[PDB]
């Protein structure tokens, strides 16, 4: 299961521990001691999912929901009826999660490369961690996190984003939106320019980089290049996580009245605060 | 070991006209400053831009519906620059009361304002997705971009042109203002019964996605910037080492490999499936469907 | 139910597209191979795609891909195990035959063009009014590798003449020649070029350019491979 050009990357070495005794494939799949330990925690996990069926109620996946324990528990433990499968299960997934990162990296130095890509993985895993844990444990519940159920998760976001009125008016919420949106543009004109270049007109030639950087100047004035538009790619995505995690944080711990009246600070200012007019007063 | 987040060193030439190929050349401006702010991300030279017939017309009325919303805005602070500063986001042009429906002559202060906005609207971002298409066509390219950017106008189109007159009013448009349009975007799932419960919104928000594809491809070619990887095209038309390690981290991580121009296939359509799906969840939301909850307890 | 059908209809249409795309994903690196070359009984699910054919730009012929994979190159490596999927040690040195790490690929001994037909990279004493215009100016800097001693001088940085940005950095050895370091692999210092990569011993093994005035996509790809693969393959020598 070799791609044509791949048997010269194949030399034994780089792996973080164990050194050449995980060192090794499975068909297309990179081992390395890392993928044993997500194999481990993942297979671990899938367990407990099923097992909360037993107890739970039925097989349907559509149904299926561990939830955290209840608020009466705080951050002490909780049997595995209610609650108690869910706090292991929490392990096993950061567990996974962990390890899948290290694993990135563990190919990362097979290949001589940089380490941007677990690097940008972190940032996902930041977010997960916020909800899972920081956000409660600095609440002082579990039951403050969200279940792992399909149609469940989104039943806790909207209850969680509207304990806060309409969550819209949480500040980092908005900021965390604008990069979503932007990098989501980001990659419209960036996956469009390349291709337009490489398949242009019918018959013609493989345009070159110039031609893309004309085009941008073209239309607007300015063509961040072909380097630009990556580090671009790269911010735009790991900024719209950061203020995905940091815009939750803040929401019940340092705030946790409507978020709409926080922007009252603003409108009662003293300079403009008693002018008659206007929407407010 | 360095990154490659930002420039240790900054070279700068003459200033790049461009390449030619069927452009006219006429409408090109002359180039702007090398801001050196800029050139430690990315590049660093302004212009030169070209503004064509269609060019002004856009950036006319796009001008025009801009000034438009915000004489209104002027006119509820009482002209008074300290109420405009304060209640700036809370401001409002709201589409005509649905009394009128989709009668084209309603007041101005009554919803008549809308009207005249969204027209500078219509024709300035239609204006401007012709532009898209003649600046490929001017320099023998694919139009890819202007195709892209039909999906962006479709969930546009259909948030505030083809749903108004599918439901029989003006009145279930979007209000132009900052927390005006927020405050839309939330009764608008309430009137349907949660947006969570449409099909086609779950779509919208995983393709969304986006932002997974575009740290990784981010990441990955910087990753590789030390074989080049960042000249996309000469490694399509000549494999070089770079395009090898990207394909098979991707092949040695999870399984299934891509390749150069692979992975900008799945690139602009992971960003254009965004907004197809979302428009055809605002499309079906109250003209067909009344609530989403009593849909999905029919499962369909 | 109409809203049905929307939802229905689309995932058709996605199933379509995946398939779309994972075969257009399939160009280069197919047929699959064994360790030992010789093609491969299972090849994935999907079928290979119909040839493109790329028409090169400046009459450099064109690319129909996907199309005949060879490394047009001998590959130094032997098996470590007797099954497969086991790592491949290397027969010689891996630096110089360009394994692992260090593996170049044979790409045309053409440099590339920008759009008006010239070279893309020229060093900056050839190039038409280009300056440093920001940051610290590497000329003059010596280069010192991973074990704290000092291998050369930089005497030139080799820019990207149409997206104007420093690629390369000239740098003079002991014996009068110059070697090529990629600028990711470099550490621009106050007072000194820092390279984690290479130790200085290492700076004459680095691949020589034919021309002084131009570099090869091939030449271009031996010299990043061979400081790249300096990461691992440097071990006995890198404090910082
Ligand atoms: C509503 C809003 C519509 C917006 C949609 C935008 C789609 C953008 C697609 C794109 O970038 O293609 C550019 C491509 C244009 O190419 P070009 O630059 O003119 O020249 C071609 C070159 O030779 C270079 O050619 P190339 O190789 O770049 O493109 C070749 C061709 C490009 O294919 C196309 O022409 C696009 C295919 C149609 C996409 C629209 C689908 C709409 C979704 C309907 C969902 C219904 C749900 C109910 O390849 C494909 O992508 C094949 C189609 C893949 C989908 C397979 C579906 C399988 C289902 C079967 C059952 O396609 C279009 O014309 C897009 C439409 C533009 C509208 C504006
Ligand atoms: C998508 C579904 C909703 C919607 C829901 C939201 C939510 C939710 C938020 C925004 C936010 C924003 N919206 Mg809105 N918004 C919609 C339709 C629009 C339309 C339009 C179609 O004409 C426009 C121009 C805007 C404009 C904007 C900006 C004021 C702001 C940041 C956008 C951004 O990142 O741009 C990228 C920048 C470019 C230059 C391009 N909205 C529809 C009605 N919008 C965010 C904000 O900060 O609000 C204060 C925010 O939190
Ligand atoms: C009624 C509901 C409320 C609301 C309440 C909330 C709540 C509640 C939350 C958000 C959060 C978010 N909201 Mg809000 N929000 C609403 C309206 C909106 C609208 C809109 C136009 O309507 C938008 C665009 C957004 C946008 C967003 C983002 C800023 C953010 C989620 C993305 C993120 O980074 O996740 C971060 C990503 C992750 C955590 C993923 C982590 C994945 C891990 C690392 C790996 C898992 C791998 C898995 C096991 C793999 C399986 C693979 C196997 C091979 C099968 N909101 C309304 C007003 N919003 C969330 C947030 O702030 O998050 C920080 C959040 O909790
Ligand atoms: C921060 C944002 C909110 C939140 C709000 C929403 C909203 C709002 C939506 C989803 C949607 C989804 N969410 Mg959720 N969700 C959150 C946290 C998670 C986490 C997690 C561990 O952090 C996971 C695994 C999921 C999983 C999922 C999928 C079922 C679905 C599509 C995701 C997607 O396209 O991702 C992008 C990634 C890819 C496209 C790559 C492929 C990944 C596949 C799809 C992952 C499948 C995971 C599978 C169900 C896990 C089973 C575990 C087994 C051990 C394998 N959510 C947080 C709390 N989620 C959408 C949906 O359709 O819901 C029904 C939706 O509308
Ligand atoms: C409380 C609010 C409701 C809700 C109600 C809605 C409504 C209502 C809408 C969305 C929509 C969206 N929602 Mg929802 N949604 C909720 C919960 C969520 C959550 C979450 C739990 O965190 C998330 C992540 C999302 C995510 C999203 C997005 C995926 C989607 C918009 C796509 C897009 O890119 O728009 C951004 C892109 C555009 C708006 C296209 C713009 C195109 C035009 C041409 C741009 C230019 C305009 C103008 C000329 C620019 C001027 C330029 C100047 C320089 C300034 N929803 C809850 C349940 N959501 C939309 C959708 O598609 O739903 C299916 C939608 O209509
Ligand atoms: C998946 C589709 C995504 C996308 C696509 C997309 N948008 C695009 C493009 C593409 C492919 C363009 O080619 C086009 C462009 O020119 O980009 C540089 C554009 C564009 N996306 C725009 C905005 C935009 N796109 C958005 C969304 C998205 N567009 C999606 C995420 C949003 C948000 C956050 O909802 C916004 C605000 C513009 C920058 C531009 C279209 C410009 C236009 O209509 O210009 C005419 C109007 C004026 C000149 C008025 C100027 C008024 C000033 C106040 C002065
Ligand atoms: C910058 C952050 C953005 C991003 C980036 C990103 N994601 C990444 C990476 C990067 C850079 C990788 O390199 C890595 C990867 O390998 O990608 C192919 C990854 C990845 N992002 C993934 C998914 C993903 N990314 C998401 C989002 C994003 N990814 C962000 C927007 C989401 C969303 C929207 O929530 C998801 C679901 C995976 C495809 C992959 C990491 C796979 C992984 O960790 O595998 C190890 C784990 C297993 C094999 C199985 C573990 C099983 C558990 C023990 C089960 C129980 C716990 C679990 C939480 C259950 C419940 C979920 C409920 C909703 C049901
Ligand atoms: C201070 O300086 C001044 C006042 C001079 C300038 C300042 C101006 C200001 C402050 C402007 C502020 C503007 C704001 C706040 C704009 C906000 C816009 C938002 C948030 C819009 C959101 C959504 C809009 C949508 C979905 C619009 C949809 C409509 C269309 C795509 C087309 C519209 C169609 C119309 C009008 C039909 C026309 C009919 C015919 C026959 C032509
Ligand atoms: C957000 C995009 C704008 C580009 C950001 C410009 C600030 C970067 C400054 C680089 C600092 C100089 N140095 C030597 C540390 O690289
Ligand atoms: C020279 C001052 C005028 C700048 C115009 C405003 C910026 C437009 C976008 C960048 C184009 C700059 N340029 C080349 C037109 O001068
Ligand atoms: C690329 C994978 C995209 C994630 C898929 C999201 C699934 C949600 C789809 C809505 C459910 C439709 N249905 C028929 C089950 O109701
Ligand atoms: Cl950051
Ligand atoms: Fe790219």
């Amino acid at each position: 299961a070799l791609l044509s050009f791949e048997r010269k990357y194949r030399v034994p070495g780089g792996t973080l521990v164990g050194g050449n005794l995980f060192d090794f494939w499975v068909g297309p799949f990179y081992v390395g001691f890392f993928g044993v330990a997500t194999f481990f925690f993942a297979a671990l996990g899938i367990i407990l999912i099923a097992w909360s069926a037993v107890l739970q109620g039925t097989w349907n996946p559509q149904l299926i929901s561990v939830y955290p324990p209840a608020l009466e528990y705080g951050l002490g433990g909780a049997p595995l009826a209610k609650g108690g499968l869910w706090q292991i299960i929490t392990i096993c997934a950061t567990g996974a999660f962990v390890s899948w990162a290290l694993r990135e990296v563990e190919i990362c130095r097979k290949l001589g490369i940089g380490y941007h890509i677990p690097f940008a993985f972190a940032f996902a895993i930041l977010a997960y961690l916020t909800l899972v844990l920081f956000r409660p444990v600095m609440m002082g519940a579990w039951g403050y996190a969200f279940p792992y159920g399909i149609w469940t998760h989104l039943d806790w976001v909207s209850n969680t984003g509207y304990t806060y009125g309409n969550f819209h008016y949480n500040p980092a919420h908005m900021i965390a939106i604008s990069f979503f949106f932007t990098n989501a543009l980001a990659l419209a004109l960036h996956g469009a320019l390349v291709l337009s270049a490489a398949n242009p007109e019918k018959g013609k030639e493989m345009r070159t980089p110039d031609h893309e950087d004309t085009f941008f100047r073209d239309l607007v004035g300015y063509s961040i290049g072909t380097l630009g538009i990556h580090r671009l790619g790269l911010l735009l995505s790991l900024s719209a996580v950061f203020f995905s995690a940091l815009c939750m944080i803040i929401t019940g711990t340092i705030w946790f009245d409507q978020w709409v009246d926080w922007w009252q600070w603003w409108v009662k200012l003293p300079w403009w605060a008693n002018i008659p007019g206007g929407i407010n007063g | 070991e360095y990154q490659n987040i930002f420039s240790q060193v900054q070279v700068r030439g003459p200033a790049d006209l461009g390449m030619t190929e069927d452009v006219n050349l006429a409408n090109r401006s002359g180039v702007g400053p090398f801001s050196t702010l800029l050139g430690w991300f990315g590049n660093a030279q302004l212009g030169p831009i070209y503004l064509g017939s269609l060019g002004v017309l856009s950036l006319f009325s796009g001008l025009m519906w801009f000034f438009t919303i915000g004489i209104w805005f002027w006119y509820q602070a009482g002209w008074n620059p300290a109420v405009f500063l304060r209640d700036l986001f809370f401001f409002s042009l709201e589409p005509p009361a649905p009394e009128y429906g989709l009668s084209f002559a309603a007041p101005l202060k009554e919803g008549g304002l809308w009207l005249i906005a969204s027209f500078f609207m219509f024709v300035a971002v239609w204006s401007w997705w012709g532009r898209t298409y003649l600046r490929a066509q001017a320099l023998g390219m694919g139009k890819h971009t202007a195709w892209a950017f039909l999906s962006a106008i479709w969930l546009w189109m259909v948030l505030g042109f083809i749903r108004p007159i599918l439901m029989g009013s003006w009145s279930e448009a979007v209000p132009y203002g900052i927390f005006s349009h927020l405050d839309w975007t939330n009764n608008f799932s309430l009137v349907h019964g949660n947006l969570f419960y449409n099909p086609f919104h779950g779509l919208s928000i995983a393709f969304l996605g986006s932002a997974l594809l575009f740290a990784m491809h981010g990441a990955t070619i910087l990753a590789v910037s030390r074989f080049g990887g960042e000249r996309e095209l000469e490694q399509i038309a000549d494999r070089g080492t770079a395009a090898e390690r990207a394909a098979l981290f991707v092949r040695w991580t999870m399984g299934f490999n891509a390749t150069m121009e692979g992975i900008h296939r799945w690139a602009i359509w992971m960003a254009v499936l965004v907004t197809l799906t979302g428009g055809i969840g605002i499309l079906l939301s109250g003209t067909v469907v009344d609530n989403w909850y009593v849909w999905g307890q029919n499962h369909g | 139910d109409l809203a049905s059908l929307a939802i229905y209809s689309f995932w058709i249409f996605l199933a379509g597209l995946i398939y779309y795309l994972q075969t257009e994903n399939m160009r280069e690196g197919y047929p699959l191979e064994n360790e030992d070359g010789t093609p491969a009984a299972n090849q994935g699910p999907f079928p290979l795609p119909k040839p493109k054919t790329f028409i090169l730009p400046h009459g450099r012929g064109t690319l129909t891909v996907p199309g005949p994979e060879s490394e047009d190159r001998p590959i130094a490596l032997a098996r470590t195990a007797v099954s497969e999927g086991f790592p491949h040690a290397p027969t010689g040195d891996p630096m110089k035959d360009g394994v692992g790490p260090a593996s170049w690929v044979a790409r045309r001994d053409l440099p590339e063009l920008d759009g008006h037909g010239h070279n893309k990279i020229k060093p900056m004493k050839a190039a038409a009014g280009f300056h440093v215009s920001a940051g610290k100016n590497p000329i003059g800097l010596p280069v010192r590798g991973c074990d704290l001693e000092i291998a050369g001088k930089v005497v030139d940085i080799w820019v990207d003449i149409p997206e104007q940005m420093a690629r390369f950095l000239e740098v003079e050895l002991k014996d009068g020649s110059t070697r090529l370091l990629p600028m990711q692999m470099v550490k621009v210092q106050s007072n000194r070029v820092h390279v984690n990569a290479l130790s200085s011993d290492l700076f004459a093994g680095i691949p020589t350019i034919k021309s002084p005035t131009e570099v090869t996509l091939l030449e271009e790809d031996k010299i990043c491979g061979y400081v790249a693969g300096g990461l691992m393959y440097a071990a006995p020598k890198r404090k910082s």
